[PDB]
């Protein structure tokens, strides 16, 4: 089997289209967005001591009112929300350092999904081989070096 | 002096300096740990975002404290 990435458009949404694709199992919907910005400020309104100023950078309900835009980005603070929500490892693996964050690590658990970060954009992570495989086992550690061999593919063409 | 970084990730990474190192020094620090660049780390203790060009203990950070990482990651 080899590991593949899927395109999904740059509409400043790539993060929650990426995470809703391998979470759903392979399904590219880019509608999913304003309903996984809303979850989002969802919990973050509901937690304003972890969510602080310092944390996110801005007020508490101001954050909520920017994530809720659909220009704006979402980061780590949405992964490891989503993280917790799926109950999921999401790994990003990074082109342009070739490194992976294993979101969710601490918690044990029995899946985990792959997204791929150049910086600016987010595209998710599949195997093919028959429906494309996007969960995998939280034991499975050939995809974390499938995806940095790809990664680094990846970061050689730039 | 030893301090406990804790990450996004739910990591918690203990680092070895002295109070008298940069912000833009720990995150080399934590780069040479972690493969993070610091132009994706954002330090925090205490409720309060550390700004770069600044030492620790400047913030009344003791040795065995918890200092925060966030990722920015941004990506859209």
């Amino acid at each position: 089997p080899v590991l593949t990435r899927t395109v999904v458009p740059a509409d400043n949404s790539a993060l929650f289209t990426s995470v809703y694709y391998v979470v759903e199992g392979g399904v590219l919907n880019p509608a999913c967005a304003p309903e996984m910005r809303r979850l989002i400020a969802q919990i973050v309104a509901s937690d304003p001591d972890f969510y602080s100023e310092a944390i996110l950078g801005k007020t508490n309900q101001e954050y909520c009112d920017w994530i809720k835009r659909d220009d704006t980005w979402g980061g780590a603070i949405e992964i490891s929300i989503l993280s917790k929500f799926y109950q999921c490892e999401i790994c990003v693996v990074d082109t342009q350092t070739v490194r992976i964050d294993r979101f969710g690590e601490d918690a044990g658990y029995t899946k985990r999904v792959l997204l791929i970060y150049d910086g600016i954009h987010y595209d998710p992570l599949q195997r093919n081989f028959t429906p494309p495989l996007t969960i995998f086992s939280s034991n499975d550690d050939i995809v974390l070096v499938q995806a940095l061999e790809l990664a680094d593919e990846a970061r050689r063409r730039r | 002096m030893q301090i406990f970084v804790k990450t996004l990730t739910g990591k918690t990474i203990t680092l070895e300096v002295e109070p008298s190192d940069t912000i833009e020094n720990v995150k080399a620090k934590i780069q040479d740990k972690e493969g993070i660049p610091p132009d994706q780390q954002r330090l925090i203790f205490a409720g309060k975002q550390l700004e770069d060009g600044r030492t620790l203990s400047d913030y009344n950070i003791q040795k065995e404290s918890t200092l925060h990482l966030v990722l920015r990651l941004r990506g859209g």
